[PDB]
């Protein structure tokens, strides 16, 4: 892990620095995008100059034949119109190759990741992934997806999506590897116009473990702040789109009574489901007095407004007005807030909403019964271990320009 | 297209059986139940049958008397009330629930605790 760090990409006072204790010295040439509530993150084009050069130390300029290696970042690849994208062509995204092309090199295909090992010699080893056109909900385009290669060069070089092992090769018959001293980041020979997001780049001079690569894909992203439908940080005053993971082909509409309906089924896009589909929704911070940035944390005070209109908002409440045991979520016409809070909580990448009192007693996690959105407290005692325990589980979806369905 | 059938008038003591046959859902994604509901009073659940568990549920006031069954098929849910009381006189409503949803069940339902109600069939306990 971090013992075996040689390089590591950080943002720090408006650059790119390396924090491995090696010294690297990261460059940023042309108009490179910066996410602007995680600057860790940035994104590069190919209809301008955009690239981001890292200039290694030249300790760990990977010259060897025995020592094993990993590589790991995170992209962000979108299929704008799951059309511009349908062609085959190879195109580099992270190119460490000297001019004889001995180094490796990841590159991109339509829906693919390649990756690519070649020696001084010329003998090459390639591994792919390629995870298809999405069939109702994509767990990968135009989201952050976790890459890692490691390299046991008297064995296997394999390859890791979100911690899974996919693909691996054996790299026995490769001799001695000299790479780049530079590791570019640059859309190079793409067929369309494009962008491509990276972040958390980090070359260790060991074979990962399996534990290892799970520990990095559940803690290089802040696990105290909740993520949105891409992986990106969940933003207060920010619209959104909602998904049940456990109905992933249903939307949220709105009904004339205020309460909330589920039974509404995605329309496709031959098999994409449509996720610009159904009521949009508004997080705001109760106690807000300047609370630094507009990220969503972890045991968050919030409120759950419903957009009607551009400028016009209502709170979001739970009809504690009946017998039932689940409270049917509405929409307050008036503004009252019916004397009620939400709590923001997540698992990994998926949200929950608690529904309190402002007394402190529960009302419950945001689920679904039947056909109507409400707020339920058996999802307390059934969190796992049960098929309708994902019920309690929501994606924000925001309406962005790398997914684009008309 | 939920549809019952098999109601009618018996006597204190008299059986009968219900049928609700069902189109456009099986009863895997769905979990069935019977629900009664008399002329000067709310809607009362009776019973819930889930087809994947063969797991039954009954009210207190008319377990043991009533037994509620699904076909191998899982199309036509059955309900057989025996020994029957005047008190079971009533609109018996077939009524489905998405499986996924939350699995509580109110002793006084509304419309949005299932996903399809039936046409109910009329069940009369009576001498003359």
């Amino acid at each position: 892990i971090k013992s075996s760090s040689v390089l590591n990409m950080r943002y720090k006072n408006d650059k790119y620095v390396d924090t491995s204790g090696y010294d690297s010295n990261i460059n940023i040439n042309g108009d490179v995008y910066k996410y602007p509530t995680n600057k860790n993150q940035f994104g590069i084009y190919n209809d301008k100059l955009s690239e981001v050069n890292i200039s290694q130390n030249d300790y760990i300029i990977y010259d060897n034949k025995y020592k094993n290696f990993s590589i790991s970042f995170w992209v962000r690849i979108p299929n704008y119109d799951n059309k511009i994208v349908n062609v085959n062509n190879e195109y580099t995204i992270i190119n460490c190759m000297r001019d004889n092309n001995s180094g490796w090199k990841v590159s991109l295909n339509h829906n693919e990741i390649i990756w690519t090992l070649q020696d001084n010699a010329g003998i090459n080893q390639k591994l792919a992934f390629n995870y298809g056109n999405a069939n109702g909900i994509s767990d990968y385009i135009n989201k952050w997806i976790f890459v890692t290669i490691t390299n046991d060069r008297l064995g296997d070089s394999k390859l890791y999506i979100n911690g899974n092992l996919i693909d691996q090769k054996s790299i026995l018959n490769l001799g001695n590897i000299h790479v780049s001293d530079n590791i570019l980041f640059k859309i190079v020979n793409c067929s369309y116009t494009r962008y491509i997001g990276i972040r958390y780049f980090n070359i260790f001079d060991k074979e990962l473990d399996e534990t290892e690569i799970q520990t990095l894909y559940s803690n290089e992203p802040n696990t105290n702040i909740l993520k949105d439908f891409w992986g990106n940080y969940l933003l207060y005053d920010k619209e959104y789109y909602l998904l049940n993971v456990l109905k992933p082909n249903n939307f949220i509409d709105r009904r004339k009574d205020s309460t909330l309906s589920i039974n509404n089924i995605r329309s496709t896009i031959l098999l994409a489901n449509r996720l610009y589909s159904g009521i949009k929704v508004k997080i705001q911070r109760v106690n807000n007095s300047s609370t630094n940035d507009n990220l969503v944390r972890k045991n968050d005070q919030v409120y759950i407004n419903f957009v009607a209109s551009k400028t016009h908002l209502f709170p979001l409440y739970a009809d504690t007005a009946t017998t039932n045991k689940e409270k049917t979520i509405k929409i307050s016409s008036s503004g009252n807030r019916f004397n009620q809070v939400v709590v923001m909580n997540s698992v990994g990448n998926n949200c929950t909403m608690n529904f309190k009192n402002n007394n402190g007693n529960n009302i419950g996690l945001l689920g679904f019964k039947a056909d109507t959105v409400v707020a339920s407290t058996w999802y307390y005692t059934h969190m796992r271990d049960h098929t309708n325990s994902n019920g309690c589980f929501w994606n924000f979806i925001s309406e962005e320009h790398g997914w684009q369905e008309k | 297209q939920l549809v019952e059938t098999g109601g009618g008038l018996v006597k204190p003591g008299g059986s009968l059986r219900l049928s609700c046959v069902v189109s456009g859902f099986t009863f895997d994604d769905y979990r069935m139940a019977w629900v009664r509901q008399a002329p000067g009073k709310e809607l009362e659940w009776v019973s819930s049958i889930d087809s994947w568990s063969i797991n039954t549920y009954y009210e207190d006031s008319v377990k043991g008397r009533f037994t509620i069954s699904t076909d191998n098929a899982k199309n036509t849910l059955y309900l057989q009330m025996s020994s029957l009381k005047p008190e079971d006189t009533a609109v018996y409503y077939c009524a489905a629930e998405d499986r996924l949803g939350v699995p509580t069940i109110n002793a006084h339902p509304s419309k949005y605790d299932y996903n399809y109600w039936g046409q109910g069939t009329q069940v009369t306990v009576s001498s003359e």
